[PDB]
């Protein structure tokens, strides 16, 4: 379904999102860096951004 | 350009570093002033010379001499035990 | 708010547009005084901007590292021909009448070639074929079919030379030179309608702006003069050219203004051609090169855009960056092979930007407290408001009880950061992968034996360099695509590129041969 | 790129004095990495020019008619 | 090649600059090089990705 | 003059206000990028009213936020060359008067009020009466023409309207209706 | 305390990858970027004057339409390179 | 303007006073200090000045003002409305900017359609 720069990217807008002020999601254990908050969001499916294709 | 009083810490009042003195990095060895440049006026450039960023080190002997016009010129040398270590070839 | 550039269109300047953004005129040949300000009117004027400290450019006020420069403009005495066009001039000239100016070929042909032309002539090389192509045309008449005038054949002599076989009595030509003015003159009186038959462009370009006679000059920022350890201000290249350039001028205008013999204008009006197709390239053909006090030959701006040291291949395709390490590497088995052993003293001077959220605070604000002493420190704090604060012995605390949310800490790197590992040369594209970081006490890289094959590297003195991502997005592309275990089959033929060498292929036999048996102490101990 | 890279990489492991060995059989071409070169620069006429000429049915067999 | 950048950081730079001031030649920067050149995007990998979301995001 | 248009627009809704609902969001930076803004080709913009609809968001590389296309309809007062305005008289300046107009202040010039030679008081610094003798206030309404306007910057300031009175039908209503009068008599007779 | 090179191979092995936003953040944010004023009418660099606190263009005195550009302090050296030449290198500006 | 401006409509001040009135509202039931932002207060004291005519009613008075003759823009009815006319020389002067002028008849009809 997803290519990798699809996936890549959608984890560097969330990860953004998440360091500028945006809410996390989903719970996640104290201490963890946006980065990896991102990713846990991605691979728990909870993704709010959708990719356009032609 | 005067830099902070804790690099000025091993300097005699004549400008020269004392022989035997454990230095570090960009640590004044000989402390010297330049007149100043027009951009400023009454002010003097700092011109100290100062070991290298990234070495440590022992002062071990200071030579005073004259050049070729009279000027002086001093020369400091700096030894560095080197016990091996990772990465030594 | 913020534009992109789309696109990008090429052309020549116009004497008008030269002038237009210039800002200030020169007339003085020399730079600095004698206490060390700029001369009002010299090559330094404060017009172009401000290099040296402590000065304020008139024209936009700003600093040595705030104004950004300002272009300013020679007005030469005789028009000189520009080097870069000299063959399109000729190309030029030996296809269009003398006397009316227009190309030299017949109406209907004209109109053949104006429909062939627009057939895609976007493509670079059939639309050189075709230029190509009416230029044997047109350089094959004796006589204009426009209008009743015959053309003597021109002669193209290196660098800017042009002769006129023009015939004389008896029959006898006699090779007249044409003179830039001349040039000029007759590129002039060239109609727009059939500029595109010659490969030009009529709003672009023009035929008469190849031969300047406004010559711009280049910032200051761009000729940055470097105060020698004498206390001798060294100037570049280009500033020392401007100013023979200049010198040559004025010298022109002055021996034109006293009514001089013609030989002698003439020999000035030469010596300032080659001075300028020297400043523009100064290793033209034909031309001896002009060489510096030292006598090594000077760098010109044609100098500045070529070479493996050049603009485009030195500071553009490529460049030094920041937040980058380099030291040798050593072997460590004990790691993962997506993970690097990173020294203590490297790991306290890079650092990775990170943003205080709710989930986050507390390691923070702890790194904020060990200092920038302590390994698991911080160098800055960023205010929401954007200011950097550099934590010191006398802030941390303060500064840790400051910290909320918006705050940005500068800290140390930690396991599981994520880096950029390269050796190089960079021949292929498992040349460059990202590892997890793995602190270590020694000052050398730790790289996992497993992982050597693709990096093409033995610990025989081996330099590798590391980089770290500071972006959210740019960590992710690094985390997600550039990962050691993602790239273990080659992309070259299909196969594994990550695998196990010399003494884990002995060993895998030692333990597989036939005879091989082990007691249980040796069993449990392997196992753990 | 990759296509690039993948051609380029293993430009560095090849050999330049090629084998200069006859063996009655074989005619002497370059190899190598300027072979690599000649073919990708698509030079106008090759250094070492060699053609392969296949028998029709009659002859193909017989060595005397071949 | 189209793009004037992308022959000039080649070879011959000088040449091809000229050139394009001559015929007025005009780069869309729509490869690589000009791209890194600029220091935008470039249109390969995850530089060609489009995305959206829908604004009104509840945490659950 | 007061009016009311609709323009469509891309709007840069940061991270921390993806919560709540786009169509407020939208509002409040709208409000932020131009509230105080005057226009050289529309005039003083002074409210979004209502954002009419608003798109999706695009994440463009970089930034990390959300670009949302929107239309929406705003009331512009529009300031126009020879045009009557009643306003009153904020000011008087030796040069010339003030009168509100609106968001910006526009300018009544000394020698442009009135027929009469021109004369501007000094002691109650209002105006003076040589032959005419006829007084305008700070606190009279009055209505004028305008000769120009002075489209400078979007700051709402440096921006000054010259409204002519010489011309008939305007001024202070006292002397409006004194005209009136005489126009009656002459009717009548 | 200078800074390990970049080489173009390295570039090129960043592109291979496909890593768009890496490549960016190495090549402009580490090393040099700024800002500059466009006139798009005429893509000409306009003059920002810290006296006036105004932005205008000389060339064709424009002070309209003058968006912002991001871009590299080496290419706008470039720029400035090939207009010390007669090169007239026109810009064009886009949204998004 | 913000990119792509489309459409236009003209109002009374009284037709906008009600809607500055609104703003003084939602900004004061938010807590705003200022019931209206700068430029829109002293707008208001404009409108107030002579927002005596309804705003409503003064909407009718622009369409019967269409409907009366075809000429007639709703900027033209808006300020018929707004400046409440006596004798001709008001409506020749208020016309006189315009390149149409008003004919006497058309006078003592709008002065049916203006009511109050
Ligand atoms: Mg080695
Ligand atoms: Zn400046
Ligand atoms: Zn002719
Ligand atoms: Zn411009």
């Amino acid at each position: 379904k997803y290519t990798r720069f699809e996936k890549a990217r959608i984890i560097g807008a969330r990860a953004l999102q998440i360091s500028m002020g945006a809410p996390v999601l989903i719970d996640v254990p104290p201490g963890i860096t946006p980065l990896e908050a991102a990713i846990l969001e991605f691979e728990k499916g909870v993704i709010p951004i959708t990719v356009i294709r032609p | 350009g005067y830099r902070g009083e804790k690099y000025y810490r091993n300097l005699d009042e004549d400008g020269l570093i004392f022989p035997e003195s454990k230095v570090e990095g960009k640590d004044v060895l000989v402390g010297r002033t330049s007149p100043p440049r027009f951009l400023s006026l009454q002010e003097r450039r700092e011109t100290s010379v100062a070991v290298r960023p990234s070495e440590k080190g022992v002062v071990d002997k200071v030579i005073i001499t004259e050049t070729g016009d009279g000027t002086k010129l001093v020369k400091v040398t700096v030894r560095d035990l080197r016990i091996p270590e990772l990465g030594d070839k | 708010m913020k534009k992109v550039i789309g696109s990008i269109e090429f052309g020549i300047l116009s004497p008008q547009e030269i002038r237009k953004m210039s800002a200030v005129e020169v007339t003085v040949p020399d730079t600095y005084d004698d206490d060390g300000y700029p001369i009002e009117g010299g090559v330094m004027d404060k017009r172009m901007g401000v290099i040296d400290p402590g000065l304020r450019c008139e024209t936009c006020g700003g600093r040595a590292g705030e104004c950004p420069g300002h272009f300013g403009h020679i007005e030469l005495a005789r028009p000189v021909i520009h080097v870069g066009f000299a063959k399109t001039i000729y190309r030029i000239l030996e296809s269009t009448c003398r006397e009316c100016g227009r190309i030299k070929l017949t109406d209907e042909e004209i109109e053949e070639y104006m429909k062939k032309i627009e057939l895609a002539r976007n493509r670079r090389s059939e639309f050189n074929e075709i230029i190509k192509e009416i230029h044997k045309k047109a350089k094959e008449r004796m006589v204009c079919p426009h209008c009743g005038a015959p053309q003597y054949p021109i002669k193209f002599e290196k660098p800017t030379i042009y002769w006129e076989i023009r015939k004389d009595e008896q029959g006898n030509e006699y090779r007249h030179r044409l003179m830039p003015t001349e040039v000029r003159d007759w590129l002039e009186k060239i109609p727009d309608k059939d500029l595109p038959l010659l490969g030009l462009d009529p709003e672009k370009s023009r035929p008469e702006w190849m031969v300047l006679t406004v010559l711009p000059v280049p910032p200051v920022t761009a000729r940055p003069s470097i105060t020698l350890e004498t206390g001798i201000r060294a100037e570049d290249d280009l500033t020392h050219k401007l100013v023979d350039i200049i010198r040559i001028n004025n010298r022109l205008k002055q021996n034109i203004e006293a009514g001089a013999p013609q030989l002698i204008i003439e020999d000035l009006w030469d010596l300032l051609q080659y001075h300028v197709t020297t400043y523009i390239n100064n290793e033209a053909p034909g031309v001896p090169p002009a060489k510096h006090k030292s006598g090594r030959p000077l760098k010109t701006l044609a100098q500045r855009l070529k070479g493996k040291e050049g603009r485009f291949r030195g500071n553009l395709s490529g460049k030094r960056v920041n937040f980058s390490a380099r030291t040798v590497i050593s072997p460590d088995p004990m790691i993962s092979i997506n993970e690097v052993g990173v020294p203590v003293e490297v790991a306290m001077e890079l650092t990775v930007p990170e943003k205080v959220t709710e989930f986050n605070i507390e390691r923070l604000r702890k790194m904020v407290l060990n200092g920038p002493d302590k390994y698991p420190g911080a160098n800055y704090v960023i205010d929401p408001e954007g200011r950097r604060r550099r934590i010191m012995d006398s802030n941390k605390e303060t500064l840790a009880n400051q910290l909320d949310i918006g705050w940005t800490v500068e800290r140390h790197l930690m396991d599981g950061d994520i880096v950029l590992f390269n050796r190089q040369p960079s021949l292929h594209r498992m040349s460059i992968m990202a590892h997890r970081v793995r602190v270590m006490p020694y000052r050398t890289f730790r790289l996992n034996l497993a992982v050597c094959p693709p990096y093409n590297a033995d610990f025989d003195g081996d330099e590798m360099n590391l980089h770290v991502p500071q972006t959210e997005e740019a960590q992710a592309e690094a985390r997600i695509l550039m990962e050691v275990q993602n790239h273990i089959i080659s992309p070259r033929y299909g196969g594994p590129i990550i695998g196990g060498i010399q003494d884990h292929i002995s060993g895998g036999y030692l333990l597989t041969r036939e005879g091989a048996y082990f007691t249980r102490d040796e069993v449990e101990q392997m196992l753990m | 790129t990759v296509a690039a890279q993948s051609i380029g990489e293993p430009s560095t492991q090849m050999t330049l004095n090629t084998f200069h060995y006859a063996g009655v059989a074989e005619i002497n071409v370059t190899l190598g990495l300027p072979r690599i070169i000649e073919i990708v620069d698509a030079r106008k006429n090759p250094s070492t020019p060699m053609m392969t000429v296949y028998l029709d049915e009659e002859h193909r067999y017989d060595r005397a008619k071949a | 090649k189209s793009s004037v950048l992308a022959r000039a950081a080649f070879e011959i730079t000088v040449q091809h600059l000229f050139e394009a001031a001559e015929k007025g030649e005009v780069d869309n920067l729509n490869g690589v090089i000009e791209n890194v050149l600029i220091g935008q995007p470039v249109p390969v990998g995850t530089g060609m990705v489009k995305l959206t979301m829908k604004l009104p995001l509840r945490p659950q | 003059m007061y009016k009311i248009v609709t323009v469509k627009d891309v709007v840069r809704i940061p991270p921390t206000m993806f919560t709540m609902d786009p169509k407020e969001a939208a509002k409040i930076i709208l409000r932020e990028t131009y509230e105080g803004t005057y226009d050289k080709d529309e005039g003083v913009i002074l409210s979004i009213l209502e954002v009419k609809d608003i798109k999706d968001g695009i994440i463009i590389p970089g930034d990390g936020a959300t670009y949302h296309e929107v239309v929406f309809d705003v009331l512009v007062w529009e300031p126009k060359i020879h045009e009557v305005v009643e306003g009153y008289v904020a000011d008087v300046m030796p040069f010339g008067a003030f009168i509100r107009i609106g968001p910006i202040d526009g300018l009544v010039h000394i020698s442009q009020l009135m027929d009469d030679y021109v004369v501007y008081d000094e002691r109650n610094k209002q105006f003076v009466g040589k032959e005419k003798k006829y007084l305008l206030k700070i606190g009279d309404l009055v209505r004028a023409r305008i000769i120009n306007i002075s489209a400078k910057s979007k700051v709402i300031r440096e921006n000054r309207i010259g409204l002519t009175m010489r011309q008939p039908g305007l001024g202070k209503f006292e002397w409006i209706e004194k005209e009136k009068k005489k126009e009656k008599e002459e009717g009548k007779k | 305390e200078g800074g390990l090179r970049f080489g173009e191979m390295e570039r090129d092995v960043l592109v291979g990858h496909g890593a768009a936003m890496l490549l960016i953040e190495r090549l402009l944010e580490e090393s040099d970027k700024t800002e500059v004023w466009v006139c798009e009418n005429c893509g000409h660099i306009a003059l920002e004057d810290k006296r006036r606190r105004r932005v205008y263009c000389p060339v064709c005195g424009e002070e309209e339409r003058i968006s912002k550009v991001e871009m590299s302090y080496a290419f706008k050296l470039l720029l400035d390179e090939l207009k010390a030449m007669v090169i007239r290198p026109k810009l064009n500006l886009s949204e998004r | 303007i913000g990119r792509g401006k489309l459409g236009e409509k003209y109002i009374t001040i009284a037709e906008a006073k009600e809607l500055l009135l609104k703003r003084r509202e939602e900004e004061v039931k938010a807590g705003i200090e200022e019931p209206l932002y700068y430029e829109a207060r002293l707008a208001l004291e404009h409108a107030e000045r002579f927002a005596k005519l309804p705003a409503d009613k003064a909407k009718e008075a622009v369409e019967e003002l269409m409907n009366a003759f075809e000429w007639m823009s709703d900027r033209i009815a808006c300020k018929i409305v707004d400046i409440m006319p006596e004798d001709s020389m008001d409506l020749r002067v208020i016309f006189a900017k315009e390149e149409y002028q008003p004919t006497q008849e058309e006078m003592k009809q709008i002065l049916d359609i203006l009511d109050k």
